[PDB]
């Protein structure tokens, strides 16, 4: 359970708090895990299309 | 039930379908005769499931009715919080 | 009742932050901090303050 | 071997939970039925055991 | 998720005793569960002359 | 008990409240009518707890009275010390 919630400890540690950009949830520009252009085949419960 | 009269499949068929123990679907068929078919199937759907809901009435003599199920109004909620019975008990009333 | 105060704090703090405070930048390696970049560098003078 | 260190190393019982649920040859069909007695949003099956 | 959402009526980071860097340490320090405790204890020594 | 007369909620209500295991709150409410509310709430719990303390009443044919639990005078203390009972036994007297 909590080392992929220590993976919560391992995809918001090694970057960054101080400066962000252009209004999409967060700091969204992002990259390939965390912003506002990944919804999907996601066809289970409810949030993303 | 009467008169329609009895599902032999055939494509009549009749919406309920008020049986228990359809040792009937097969049974024989054997096979379906010369009609168009498509629904057909619907008639078996709705009324077979009715044949389920009305097949009950009972089994409620040992339930254990339904519950508040959750935390939500529950039109008072202002003098006690709400919590739901997830039914780990063996619901029998013995 | 310690609840309305928290709500008020949340509402005020939603826009209290037009930029980001310089005091969670505890992360930089020695050299990132050291380079004459860092705006907090000119405020790190006495090791006991 | 350079991203995870002491997010640490392993042993018999949980990647136990690993070798015999993703390799060889032995699977089902009617809890197939029961998985669509399962599939995703809330539902009132939220009440029994 | 940026700054510890600590209400101003309970003390701020720059006026408190336990500040951001030690929290950074405990959430990013990475050895063990004994060495971590002893290191943290080593943290709590005054810098008064 | 009478006449006040019986908790319907409403906001009358009354302080005792001498019922047990009430499936009354939920129950219908349904919901509270057009009156002010505030306490209500305090008067509710203040009686509910009493109606459980008074609900005990019996169950005391199985106790096993209470004790000093900890150690303290005990106005004698001059020819024997004092100790308490860590209430870990099953009080049933059967």
């Amino acid at each position: 359970l909590q080392h992929v919630r220590a993976l919560r400890q391992t995809i918001t540690d090694f970057t960054i708090q101080g400066e962000g950009h252009n209004g999409e949830t967060s700091e969204a520009l992002n990259n390939i895990l965390t912003d506002d252009t990944f919804i999907a085949p996601i066809l289970w419960d409810c949030d993303a299309l | 039930s009467n008169p329609t009269t009895f599902s032999v499949e055939a494509i009549a068929a009749y919406t309920p379908v008020a049986l228990i123990r359809l040792l009937n679907a097969s049974g024989p068929l054997q096979p379906g005769h010369r009609v168009d078919i498509a629904d057909a199937r619907s008639i078996y759907t709705v009324g077979a499931a009715a044949s389920a809901a009305r097949a009950r009435a009972n089994h409620n003599a040992n339930t254990i009715r339904r519950t508040a199920m959750f935390a939500e109004t529950d039109p008072m909620t202002w003098l006690r919080p709400t919590v739901g019975l997830r039914r780990t008990f063996n619901p029998r009333i013995i | 009742t310690l609840d309305v105060q928290m709500g008020r704090f949340m509402e005020t703090w939603a826009d209290m932050m037009p930029h980001h405070p310089h005091w969670v930048n505890e992360h930089l390696t020695i050299l990132q901090f050291i380079a004459p970049s860092n705006p907090r560098l000119r405020f790190e003078l006495n090791p006991a303050f | 071997t350079q991203l995870g260190l002491g997010r640490h190393t392993m042993t018999p019982a949980t990647i136990k939970a690993v070798k015999d649920t993703f390799e060889d040859r032995a699977y089902p069909t009617i809890f197939y039925m029961l998985e669509a007695v399962i599939h995703g949003n809330e539902r009132n099956f939220c009440a029994l055991l | 998720k940026m700054v510890p959402p600590i209400p101003p009526f309970l003390g701020a980071n720059h006026h408190a005793t336990i500040r951001q860097p030690v929290a950074y340490h405990v959430t990013h320090s990475k050895s063990d569960f004994n060495t971590l405790t002893y290191s943290l204890l080593g943290g709590y020594f005054k810098f008064t002359p």
